[PDB]
């Protein structure tokens, strides 16, 4: 049974995806700051 | 008299770590981070003394490189990262490494060392008391666990149930995450993290099945996407709650959120979600059964594909024509987009629309 | 016209069974590049149906050898192999295990092959399925019949220190197919009886047994007229010839290749018609009547230059030169070494290049 | 010693001529296609 | 009398005959073609085992010319193993050494001084003196190159390095010295010179000034006696490197001219650029800008020739700053944007950044 | 793990506080790679 469902196709219009928020990458100035 | 003749004659030198990182650093803040990436990696050959200037090199170079797609290299520098705060019991640098490195090893398949870097941040946070870093390493936990959820299946069977158990469980994390994080984010009256929260929190219900969640969800992303003026995520707020209340079954709400998603994109001067906000509008319309406005919007979702040289979705406007002008009873019109379709078929190597096709012409054919 | 609510259903785009018929349709026509993406793309779908599964995945395995992608060809078959065991299909696993056992084979893991093969040998009998016995039989020839001849090209004409490890295997080749000889007569299954002798006569052949070599290939002969099968009857003659060569009777020999020379030219096939004439050449010049090795040796360079076989040019342009010294004829001898040379370096063929040099440098002493 | 490349104290013919590997296949699905329809 | 036979030649191509052609094309220059022949008698094979550990040697030492020290590496470890099971310890002593040395140039230096010391082990237990010696300098030279790896080198100022780095180039003054001894005492004139100017070299990296130039003064006099012009050039170059860190700059600029001399008349442009430039640097010592910018701009010429364009933005770099000392602020911002541009298009990203710096502060005056 | 200086193996750092200080000089040259070795296969018995 678990290894039944391991072969590619298996068991008894087009959408469009959930389109995520985007990857938080606020960060550009710690260098900057750095020069103490 | 010059006040640095002779201090000009201290330049003539050679460059320091410090000089090359900060050169690296704003060239990423202007957005060209391939270069960034050269003055950084020669500020490393140069060397330095000083490790808390070490670590940030490290991490933002992690960070250039995961921009440019180099997670290879990136999962590299937040390793070194990594690696010096824990020599040097930077327990706040380790947290902070930990996901980092979890986020690489999420986009690079690796679920099951994501979990682990990424519950070692909240770990470490909850010992800190770091409000903050709790926060930022629960909504990490959730991210790893959508992605893990979201790999595989994605074309496949997904209407009513029942899938793996193994998804439905990675999505139910997922939203347990998410919503801790949300009841710290709300308590800190940090705005914009809601919002961020608020998106992933109805995409991940949007997934699960969980519909009328999911529109409670993304409405109140668009409340505050409006607060902030941030055109861009209301736009996505608009498209997420159209595609809701089409698993709903309410199509007449969903075109009014479709159309407002049109009108943004159109302000924004956006050509690529212009068109695939008139392709939402073309299958509604479809369910809607009004075949007629049906084709207007995949007319124009098609002239815009073919501006943006779009071979793929030229295809996917072909098909729909095809089977809306077939509604209607065009048959003329309906064997010049089947045709159409078989030939992009071929070009892009959809087996499974190449075979559509042959079958619709031959069908078309006889009436 | 009476039935125009007819578009909805085939217009959707989808099903597994006809994305895999339409792979199958493919791989019929000889196209086996299309039918993968055809079969693979059924693979995404998925289906239900395990019985369409398990074919599904044999006919892939089947195509993806045939297109030389051993990989996947291991994959699918493993994939077919896995099924049928966890559904117990017996008759199946047989099947699925003789076409791993062959994919191992070609991949030169003789050891795992001779275990599939040996399995699906075991079911056959289990089942009292006599025609599935002899296949088996028939697969476990071939791959000790490889297996024996994967060891060392080094052994030309006509070696001497043959290995014990090479003759146990090519032995047991041949208590193989003399099984299966034995099974296939008692079925009456001619076409069978063919191949099995065509394969035992190959193996005496490089064993050393030649005059039991030539006695299985006149029955392969004899059975290819019964077919009508020229192709069979081709190969049936070039394997005569090169057994009576190793015999020491050169003149029976060349009759056999003049032979396959004419079954080559009526095909008109010509690959098949220069290597008849290469061998021809190689007959006289062992009758040592250099003339005509000159002759037939010319008939192959012209086809080889047809062909643009650049290798084969070589050999031609060798041999001539050996035959016109062999005559006395230095002008032209020294032409064609200066050929050989050409060809030897275009080639990359390092040890004919040196051979060359030290042809031509004698050569030039008259 | 015993496995250093290439040691151990032709002419040209064009040897063998194999009999060929016999593949037709291409019919089991078809095949389960009236077999259900 | 009797050369009508020769379709028995026709048929060849024996192990011996590919191996020697092999050989014949190294000899020639051409090692790229020599490989193909050697491979090729690899794939024949032979019987004669003591053949066989040739091929494996040549081919080894041919890949190693022809920087495939991957395949070196194999080769040499094929012939090792081959000498180790017929116990040629001899053969294994020999192929020891080249392991070690292929190993050196890989920077796995902890195996290369094993490799090395089994040959040192066999060649004292042999009593093979020249064997000994070989030893001794490879060893010297794999300690050499370690220390060398970690060097971005300081003795500035007053300059401290890692303990790692010390030891290990004292290693190597060890092992020289003993070369030298047992060099001597054979009587090898030439393998004394290489002994010299590697001990040298290794007295100038440690900071042992004094040392490094009485070496180097042994290699030249070595150099002199065999008239080996390119090896008293070289002596020149190291001796005038040495007088500058002791700080007698105009003694260092006479061995800077009469490496200049010698590259003239070898007619070697590249070492004549890289003189000039060295000239250029002790006179900027001398803080005598004239005559530093004479010899800047002569490798400034000479690089624009050669389109050595990583030599150029150096010529420009020192040219900015010897008119800079002078006052000349209009010819040190010409310098300085040809500095810009060079790093620039090389890729010198700390170049770039110094020559905007120097802009920026050219252009108020 | 135990190794005040063992992390050392991360890319570059570490900090510890006639005649001519400071100013650049260049390289310096060391001694051939001496191959003999083309005539070793040629003599055979």
């Amino acid at each position: 049974n678990s290894a039944l469902l391991s072969l590619p196709g298996y068991r008894p219009f087009y959408m469009g995806t959930c389109q995520d928020e985007p990857e938080q990458l606020d960060d550009w100035n710690r260098i900057a700051e750095l020069q103490q | 008299g010059p006040l640095g003749s002779m201090f000009h004659v201290r330049y003539r030198m050679e460059a320091s770590c410090l000089e090359l990182a900060l050169e690296g650093e704003r060239l990423c803040k202007s957005g060209d981070c391939r270069a960034g990436v050269s003055f950084f990696e020669a500020a490393v050959q140069v060397g330095t003394e000083d490790l808390k200037t070490l670590s940030a090199i490290y991490s933002q170079l992690g960070n250039a490189y995961f921009y440019l797609h180099d997670y290879a290299k990136a999962l590299e520098y937040h390793h070194h990262d990594l690696t010096l705060a824990r020599t040097i019991g930077d327990q706040l640098g380790e947290a902070k490494a930990s996901g980092n490195l979890g986020n690489t090893l999420k986009v690079l398949g690796n679920f099951d060392e994501a979990i682990v870097c990424c519950q070692r941040h909240l770990d470490i946070s909850r010992e800190l008391n770091d409000k903050v870093g709790e926060a930022r390493a629960l909504y990490n936990l959730g991210n790893v666990y959508h992605a893990k959820g979201k790999s595989f299946g994605c074309p496949g069977p997904q209407d009513v149930g029942e899938f793996p158990e193994e998804v439905r469980d990675a999505l139910q994390a997922a939203v347990d995450f998410y919503e801790e994080n949300l009841s710290l984010v709300t308590a800190l009256g940090d705005r914009a993290a809601q919002g961020r929260a608020f998106g992933n929190l109805g995409n991940t219900h949007y997934l699960l099945g969980n519909f009328r969640d999911a529109v409670i969800a993304h409405e109140q992303r668009l409340l505050i996407a409006k607060e902030f003026g941030d055109k861009a995520a209301e736009r996505r707020a608009y498209s997420n709650l159209g595609n809701a209340y089409i698993f709903l079954g309410e199509f007449e709400t969903a075109s009014e959120y479709y159309k407002k998603t049109l009108l943004l994109a159109r302000q924004l001067k956006d050509r690529a979600v212009e068109a695939q906000s008139c392709y939402s509008l073309g299958n509604t319309y479809t369910l809607l059964q009004d075949y007629e406005k049906a084709i207007d919007y995949h007319l124009k979702h098609l002239a815009i594909a073919q501006e943006l040289n779009d071979r793929i979705g030229e295809g996917r406007a072909c098909w729909s024509l095809g089977n809306a002008y077939t509604a209607l009873g065009n048959h003329d019109q309906a064997m010049h987009f089947a045709e159409k379709h078989l030939e992009i078929s071929r070009e892009v190597g959809d087996k499974s629309g190449e075979l559509t096709a042959r079958l619709n012409l031959s069908d078309l054919q006889m009436v």
